């Protein structure tokens, strides 16, 4: 549904705009899940080369580690920025369009009638 | 000596080695760089302190 | 003879190798280990500690606050002539009826 | 093949479908499948066999046939229009034949019935080719022309291929045959979400990659062909039956693993436009593929299936080949359902 | 629910990371440790529920499921060991493994508090459980056995998931306290009827409903022994636990909607019990005897009235823990002489006193003598089950002859007569065995003096 | 650098190592015939390398320690026990041919990684291509059963249509009533109980079979006992020959890079000698088969991938 959006620089990993929004923290949860999946990959590849699991090669185990975390920044930066284009653009159409999009006058209950059903 | 034949892996291969760990290093401190540009450049955007 | 398959191996008693096993175990050390962990995790400390635990929760769920609170209501209705409880939970001034 | 050809037809399979991939016009379309097709015969001829033969002939005459009804669709599109702009069709008998032309090369069904054949007939490092590289250009294509297709010929063509995958895959002893019919049931939950939001085909189509990637790649380490000889893993390669468990129960969509991720996001969309029966009953005839998923399992890692005597020999020597990418890919395979919000980034 | 996810987690590497001799010394000391933290959860208020975060929760309905499932761990590595003694290190390290997944994924399916996180995680100990189920059952069923767990399960599931998604595009959220307060109610329409019966029959599988239940006596008898604890304690729990969420948002149209289902309930309550009375293989017996308890559950739910809640609330614990003990009794013989039969090893009273007291003690629990427990829950269920309908005494009445015929009977076979001639192998109860019995009983018995915290959210 | 197609495109081609003494010789011939005799002194003349024949115990000279494992990672293949009781119903007989027939194949893979690699010709006793008349002798004898003889014809068509023929085929004839004689003064009181009709049935499948088919591939060179003992003629002979026959003729540097891809990897080699086809005779059970693997894997060295094992002085794993 965005694939046309008025302000797409096409064919762009992350638009100019995107440095407007907080970078993801190093700290945040889904880059340390991103990193623990580095770490498992590495786990795996000495596995089924049969070298000892957990001490073999701990200069590749620490490539998987960071190739893992660099790319998972990366893609934490845009998916936070197509979650902000989609709120932009949702907001600015509810503005362009008030005739849609009605403030309900919205009563207490003391004043709507529920129906009772009894459980009984 | 043990192995009849000697392994392919029976010594490191130092030029893998250093090409492995360095790639490691220059990734992290390009990461860090590029995080530390994208917080200024977004306080500078917002008119942070 | 069919495949190459071991025949089923006969079934060890533990207690012909250690006749004081306590069947957690085949090596003796690691068997009494086993037992006592058990029996001092299982029952000195969960058991007795968290039955003493659940003992004096403070006061689980409001159950004595509530007896407190209806006795005090109880005294301030009776004192002052008012119906112990009403039959309306909310005021009808606040209720606008259809029609 | 000398190695540097391999790699040369390699990389023009991969232009072939980078042209389809970037083109405006359909003409440059058209001449990217060209150059697709051409580029992979000799991957498939490449062991010199009958059965190459043929698998290739039954390749050669089902792509043929595909694009010049893409062709047709073109030019009908050009006399009604009077433009080449990739983009939505101008004439609905121009649509029904792109769409029925990309269905046969995608192999749905009903036309689905060259993908056992030819994923049988050739190695297995070809049937990886041919099943995940080869539907980029097509699902590219659809991905564009989808506000033009006729909405019931695009949704009969997923219900079919979910039928026929799933019943097709119960009767199959041999891997190649597996993995063809779990293509065209995958396939065709891409197609049926594409109409309400083909951001959930792509997100289909990049996971179903990786999951058959990760099998191909697993296959290929020691070179099992039929679910008998997988059924001798356990006793050369234990860590290989787990890894092959995890990723089959992904691809069966069960949760926590990655393949539940895209059943669960085109659930969401077609319940979002009142579609409630399609996907229930989708949901629900996928677990015919997740029955003969498990039925490998069974044999593969859960049970321990009899051996040879000769299998000792090949205790003493290492795996050689080289699964590349193979930890990255069954990671990603499987645990990746945390990290489902990412989804976005494909939009 | 962090301080219990995290320890749970920290499991894994502590079993892998142990000396080759001390992986159930390790495990079985630290699992019991989380179990005595567990009990923070019972900080619970009159009106609101303990709401941790935006992920988890916990009120008085799950914290006592929680409460057990930890429990349940170490009670399940004990009962392993013995069996498990000649697998090779690596695979009883899987073994471990699968349990401590399936911990983890229990405690977060009992706190979730978005009915989708609720799901993925319903479904998500389908897959340790399967594979408890096949790679270490001892019999060739085991392999139809996990089939017909899995695709009942699924069977049922994949309607609520789209039950679920399609609530969340018309409310909005399905986090459960939102819930509480936008509920709206149903309108009896065709496609509610569908509706509710989405949002319904997955829980149903998983009691197992009458009819819906030919799963159990497969996965329940095929199990490895920890297989089997989990499966009748916890597992079947899911799905009370589940429906007595998802009724909050299904009112009035429960009302006839219950019908069919309390009719499966009553009446199959006393052919499943009915079928005790037949039954050859003695783990068998104690399977059908769980349909049988779960039957007194489904009708407490859907009735839907504060006493029925709270007998359902706490008979849920109790079966838990009495089913558990049956399995393990069943077990301890069965490793003696290797038959499930019923009627081969007899008078085992003679050859085995201690342990034949565990089997009374288990067996009355199972006919719920008063004031255990198991009683308590049942006679709350009979009580709110006569305000439903004054003749619902009669199959209440029946139940509870026929469940006193069959628990008896299983005690009069195998502990009472003349013992076996030719089975000489009987050998004396080890002390783990022991420990084994009384950690399921003596919890069980304590609880008679505070039934307060097992009674759930109505109390 | 390990061999692979960039090592080929970087000019490792075969071509360059390969000469006009760049030739595969394999001697054979009956039991007793002197054959071993001969291939040591061809080998030295002519600056080859010699294999020993393949024997129970091949496979475990080339990898680990070099030393022979015990008998049970073999699968108690015995040839006493083939001589002791050649019908024993434990399946010992076609057990120990199906093994034996894995061991030349890996040995022959062996030869031509060693030739292609390195370009020196070497010489064998006995190959894949020969294995066949022992099987011929134990299936007329009544030793195999012809379902044994049906599994070996399947596993030999997809094995050895891989590989080229040896460039020279050296037969050394030596007569029954000679070869029952020579067994008697070796003195293994085993394979004195060999019978008549059994080396008359391997001489059968040499003569019949064996040396008519290679005849049309190979250069064949046959000798009585008392010629084979001038290893100059003989090796005079293979100097002289001129290799205008074979598929040796039709090769290129491509294909043989195709050919030295697959000798080197080994398991390739054995992909196709455990076919899952059910016979008794070589079928092992999960338990036994379960067993046996976790013992194999605590021998020493055997844990792990050659090159990290700690246990056998292995440094640097943690860089490794
Ligand atoms: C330009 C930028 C760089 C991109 C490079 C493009 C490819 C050219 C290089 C590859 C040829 C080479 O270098 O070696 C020749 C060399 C020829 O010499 P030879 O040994 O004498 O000939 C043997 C046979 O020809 C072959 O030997 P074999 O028969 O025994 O088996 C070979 C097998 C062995 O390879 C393996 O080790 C198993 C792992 C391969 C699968 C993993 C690929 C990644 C999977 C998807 C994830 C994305 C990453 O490799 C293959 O299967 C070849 C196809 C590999 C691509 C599979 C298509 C994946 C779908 C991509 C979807 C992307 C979008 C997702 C959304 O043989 C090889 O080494 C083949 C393996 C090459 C390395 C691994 C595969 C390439 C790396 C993946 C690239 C992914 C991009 C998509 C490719 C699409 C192609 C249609
Ligand atoms: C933007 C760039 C950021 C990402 C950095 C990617 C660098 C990875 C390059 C690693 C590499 O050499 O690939 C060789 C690789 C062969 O190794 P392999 O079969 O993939 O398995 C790893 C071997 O054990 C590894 O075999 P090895 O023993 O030869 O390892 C030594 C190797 C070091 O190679 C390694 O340590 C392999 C591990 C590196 C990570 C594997 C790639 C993962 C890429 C990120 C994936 C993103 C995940 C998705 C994000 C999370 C979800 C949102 O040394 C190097 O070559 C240093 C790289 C020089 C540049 O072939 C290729 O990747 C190209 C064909
Ligand atoms: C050598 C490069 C090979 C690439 C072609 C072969 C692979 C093609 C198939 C890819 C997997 C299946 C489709 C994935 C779609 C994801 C696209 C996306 O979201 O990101 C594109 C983004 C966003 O572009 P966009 O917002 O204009 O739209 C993308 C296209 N749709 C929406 C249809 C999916 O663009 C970029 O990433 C920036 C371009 C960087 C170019 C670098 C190329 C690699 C060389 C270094
Ligand atoms: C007849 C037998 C002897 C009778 C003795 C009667 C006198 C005993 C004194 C007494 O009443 O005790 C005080 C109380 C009951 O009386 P009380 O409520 O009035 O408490 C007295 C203390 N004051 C005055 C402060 C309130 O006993 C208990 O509370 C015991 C609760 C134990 C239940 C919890 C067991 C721990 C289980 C650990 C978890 C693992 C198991 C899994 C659980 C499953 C999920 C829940
Ligand atoms: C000439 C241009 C044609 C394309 C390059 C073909 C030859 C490249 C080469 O020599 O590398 C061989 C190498 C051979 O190595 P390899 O990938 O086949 O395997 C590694 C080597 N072994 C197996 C021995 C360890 O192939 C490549 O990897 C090159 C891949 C990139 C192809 C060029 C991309 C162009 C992008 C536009
Ligand atoms: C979610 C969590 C999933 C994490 C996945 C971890 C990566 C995959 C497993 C890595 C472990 C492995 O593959 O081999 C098992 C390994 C056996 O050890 P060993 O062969 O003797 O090697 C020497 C050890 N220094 O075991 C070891 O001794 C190394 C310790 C790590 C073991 C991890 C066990 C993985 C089991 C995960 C099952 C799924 C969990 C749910
Ligand atoms: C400087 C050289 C260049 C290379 C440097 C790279 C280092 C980083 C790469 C990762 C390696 C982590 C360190 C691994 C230590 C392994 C040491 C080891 O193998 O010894 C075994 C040790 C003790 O075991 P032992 O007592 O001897 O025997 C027990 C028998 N069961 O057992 C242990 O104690 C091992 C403990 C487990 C290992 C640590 C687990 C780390 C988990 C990483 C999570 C990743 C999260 C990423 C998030 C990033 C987000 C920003
Ligand atoms: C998940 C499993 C899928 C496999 C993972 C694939 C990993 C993709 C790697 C992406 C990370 C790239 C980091 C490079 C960042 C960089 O420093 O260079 C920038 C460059 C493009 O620069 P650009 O923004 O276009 O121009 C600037 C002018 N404004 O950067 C680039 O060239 C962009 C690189 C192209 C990335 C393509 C889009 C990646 C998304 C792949 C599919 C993700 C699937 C998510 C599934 C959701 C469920 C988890
Ligand atoms: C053995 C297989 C195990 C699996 C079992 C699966 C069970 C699935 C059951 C699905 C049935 C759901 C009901 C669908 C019918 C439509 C319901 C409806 O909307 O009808 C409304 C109406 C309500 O009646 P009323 O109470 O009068 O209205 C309020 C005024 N007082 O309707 C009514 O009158 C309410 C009564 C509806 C129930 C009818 C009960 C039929 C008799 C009991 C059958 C027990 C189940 C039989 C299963 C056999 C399967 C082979
Ligand atoms: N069953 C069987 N026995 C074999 C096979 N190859 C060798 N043998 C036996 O291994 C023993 C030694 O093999 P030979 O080389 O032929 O005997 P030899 O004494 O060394 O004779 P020369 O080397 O020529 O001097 C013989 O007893 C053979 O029976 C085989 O493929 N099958
Ligand atoms: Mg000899």
């Amino acid at each position: 549904m965005m694939t046309g959006r008025q302000g797409r620089a096409t064919f762009q990993f992350l638009p100019d705009e995107a440095r407007s929004l907080p970078p993801p923290k190093l700290t945040d949860p889904r880059l340390a899940f991103v990193g623990f999946l580095g770490y498992c990959s590495g786990l795996i590849d000495n596995a089924i080369r049969r070298r000892p699991v957990l001490l073999a090669g701990l200069h590749r185990q620490l490539l998987y580690i960071t190739s893992f975390v660099f790319v998972g920044y990366y893609l934490l930066k845009r998916q936070d920025y197509m979650y902000a284009v989609r709120d932009h653009d949702m907001f600015s159409y509810i503005k362009s369009h008030p005739e849609d999009f009605p403030e309900k006058d919205k009563k207490t209950y003391g004043e709507v009638f529920e129906e009772f059903h009894p459980v009984r | 000596k043990f192995y009849i034949q000697e392994p392919p892996h029976g010594s490191p291969n130092w030029l893998k080695v250093g090409l492995t760990l360095g790639t490691s290093v220059f990734l992290w401190i390009y990461l860090i760089k590029q995080h530390n540009e994208d917080v200024l450049e977004y306080k500078r955007r917002n008119g942070l302190e | 003879l069919r495949w190459q398959e071991d025949p089923e191996p006969e079934d060890e008693n533990l207690y012909e190798k250690n006749p004081d096993s306590h069947g957690y175990d085949k090596d003796p050390a690691v068997d009494i280990w086993n037992m006592r962990v058990v029996f001092f995790f299982g029952f000195s400390i969960v058991l007795v500690l968290g039955s003493t635990f659940v003992a004096y929760l403070p006061d689980y769920r409001m159950q004595e606050w509530a007896r407190r609170e209806a006795e005090r209501l109880v005294k301030y209705r009776e004192a002052h002539g008012l119906p112990i409880m009403e039959s309306n939970c909310f005021d009808p001034s606040k209720i606008q009826l259809p029609e | 093949m000398n190695p540097i050809i391999f790699i040369i037809i390699l990389l023009t399979i991969m232009l072939g479908t980078i042209i389809v991939m970037i083109s405006s016009h359909w003409l440059l379309v058209w001449i990217g499948f060209e150059m697709n097709m051409l580029a992979i015969i000799p991957i498939m001829m490449k062991n010199h066999n009958p059965r190459a033969t043929e698998a290739s002939t039954k390749y050669f005459l089902t792509q043929s046939t595909a694009s010049m009804l893409l062709m047709m669709a073109v030019i009908i599109n050009l006399m009604f229009s009077g433009q080449w702009t990739v983009m939505k069709l101008f004439n609905p008998m121009a649509s029904m034949l792109m769409t029925m032309a990309l269905a046969m090369k995608l192999g749905m069904a009903p036309f689905h019935f060259w993908v056992p054949e030819v994923t049988q007939g050739i190695p297995l490092s070809s049937g990886l080719i041919l099943l995940t590289w080869q539907k980029l250009a097509p699902m590219s294509v659809l991905y564009q022309i989808f506000p033009s297709i006729n909405l019931n010929l695009i949704l009969t063509l997923s219900v079919l291929s979910i039928l026929i995958g799933g019943w097709g895959g119960l009767n199959q002893t041999q891997l190649r045959k597996i993995m063809a019919y779990s293509s065209i049931a995958h396939m065709g939950w891409m197609t049926a979400v594409l109409p309400y939001n083909p951001t959930m085909t792509l997100l289909n189509l990049i996971i179903y990659i990786i999951m058959t990637s990760t099998m191909f790649t697993m296959f290929m380490a020691n070179s099992t062909t039929t679910t008998l000889s997988l059924s001798h893993t356990w006793n050369k390669t234990p860590i290989m039956t787990v890894l092959i468990l995890a990723t089959l129960l992904s691809m069966g969509g069960l949760p926590p693993l990655s393949g539940f991720m895209p059943k669960w996001m085109i659930i969401q969309e077609m319940t979002k436009n009142n579609s409630i029966i399609l996907p229930t009953f989708m949901a629900i005839t996928a677990l015919l593929n997740l029955y003969f998923y498990m039925r490998l399992t069974y044999s593969t890692t859960l049970t321990m299936f009899p051996s040879t005597n000769n299998m000792k020999m090949k205790w003493q020597f290492p795996l050689m080949k080289k699964m590349t990418f193979l930890p990255t890919m069954v990671v990603l395979s499987t645990m990746m359902l945390p990290l489902t919000p990412m989804l976005s980034v494909l939009e | 629910m962090l301080k219990y996810i995290i320890p749970t987690i920290m499991l894994m590497p502590l079993t892998w990371l142990s000396k080759n001799n001390m992986i159930w010394v390790n495990s079985t000391a630290h699992s019991l440790l989380i179990s005595f933290t567990s009990l923070l959860l019972m900080n619970q208020f009159g009106d609101n529920s303990l709401n941790f975060s935006l992920l988890f929760f916990s009120d008085s309905l799950s914290t006592p499921l929680l409460i057990l499932t930890m429990w349940l761990l170490p009670l399940m590595l004990m009962a392993s060991q013995h069996h498990l003694s000649k697998e090779n290190l690596t695979r009883k390290k899987l073994f471990i493994t699968m349990l401590i997944s399936l911990q983890l994924f229990l405690i977060m399916t009992f706190t979730a508090m978005e009915l989708i996180l609720f799901y993925i995680l319903f479904e998500a100990t389908l897959v340790p459980t399967l594979i408890i189920i096949t790679r270490w059952g001892n019999q060739t069923e085991r392999l139809n056995a996990g089939l017909y767990f899995l695709f009942y399960t699924l069977a049922g599931s994949l309607p609520l998931l789209v039950a679920l998604i399609y609530i969340q595009n018309t409310v909005g959220s399905l986090n459960f306290l939102m819930l509480q307060y936008w509920v709206q109610p149903v309108h009896n329409s065709w496609s509610n009827v569908f509706m509710w019966l989405a949002c319904m029959m997955a829980f149903m599988v998983k009691m197992p409903l009458y009819g819906l239940h030919l799963w159990l006596p497969k996965a329940h008898v095929e199990a490895p022994i920890a297989g089997s604890m989990v499966l009748a304690a916890v597992l079947l729990k899911l799905g009370g636990y589940g429906m007595l969420r998802i009724t909050l948002i299904l009112n009035p149209m429960t009302d006839f909607m219950a019908y069919p289902f309390i009719m499966l309930s009553l009446w199959g309550m006393i052919m499943t019990s009915s079928i005790c009375l037949r039954q050859t293989d003695l783990k068998s017996l104690i399977a059908y005897s769980s349909v049988s308890h779960m039957a007194l559950v489904i009708v407490a739910i859907l009735i839907q009235t504060p006493w029925s809640y709270m007998g359902a609330t706490a008979l849920m614990i109790a079966h838990g823990l009495t089913s558990s003990m049956l399995f393990c009794l069943a077990n301890s013989n069965y490793e003696r002489i290797h038959s499930r039969t019923m009627i081969l090893a007899r008078g085992l009273q003679t050859l085995l006193p201690l342990m034949a007291t565990w089997w009374l003690l288990a067996s009355l629990t199972n006919l719920a003598l008063p004031p255990t427990i198991n009683l308590i829950g049942e006679l709350f269920v009979v009580m709110s089950t006569f305000s439903w309908s004054n003749i619902t005494i009669i199959l209440m009445g029946v139940n509870m002859v026929i469940t006193a015929l069959y628990s008896l009977y299983m005690l009069i076979m195998t502990q009472r007569g003349k013992y076996t001639y030719h089975i000489n192998n009987i050998s004396p109860s080890f002390t783990r065995e022991n420990a084994l019995m009384s950690l399921h009983i003596l919890p069980l018995l304590l609880l008679t003096l505070n039934p307060k915290i097992i009674l759930g959210p109505l109390y | 650098l390990q061999y692979g197609p960039l090592a080929y495109i970087l000019g490792e081609k075969a071509t360059k190592k390969m000469t006009e003494k760049s030739k595969l010789i394999t001697v054979d011939g009956n039991i007793c015939s002197g054959k071993s005799k001969l291939a040591k002194e061809i080998a030295e003349k002519l600056g080859l390398k010699h294999f020993p024949e393949a024997g129970i115990h091949y496979v475990d000279s080339t990898t680990g320690d070099g030393k022979p494992l015990p008998v049970q990672f073999s699968g108690n293949c015995s040839l006493e026990k083939f001589y002791d009781d050649p019908k024993s119903n434990d399946g010992n007989s076609y057990r120990l041919q199906a093994w034996l027939y894995a061991s030349r194949l890996l040995q022959y893979a062996d030869a031509l990684e060693h030739l292609l690699s390195t370009g020196q010709g070497v010489v064998l006793e006995r190959s894949i291509y020969s294995d066949f008349v022992f099987l011929e002798a134990m299936y007329r004898q009544g030793f195999i059963r012809k379902q044994c003889v049906d599994h070996y014809n399947q596993v030999k068509k997809v094995t050895i249509c891989e590989y080229l023929p040896p460039h020279v085929v050296v037969y050394v004839d030596v007569p029954v009533p000679e070869v029952q004689s020579r067994i008697q003064k070796k003195g293994n009181p085993h394979e004195m109980k060999i019978t008549s009709a059994y080396l008359q049935d391997i001489e059968n499948a040499y003569k019949g079979t064996f040396l008519p088919e290679m005849s049309e591939k190979c250069e064949v060179l046959q000798y009585s006992a008392w010629e084979a003992q001038d290893a100059e003629k003989v090796v005079e002979d293979i100097e002289y020959l001129k290799y205008d026959k074979g598929p040796w003729l039709d090769q290129n540097d491509r294909k043989l890079h195709k050919l030295r891809m697959l000798v080197q990897d080994k398991l390739e080699v054995l992909n196709y000698t455990s076919i899952p086809v059910f016979l008794p005779e070589v079928t092992v059970g999960a338990h036994q088969s379960d067993q046996v693997f976790q013992e194999f894997t605590e021998l020493p060295g055997r844990k792990y991938r050659a090159g990290y094992n700690e246990d056998v002085g292995d440094k640097w794993i943690w860089l490794k």
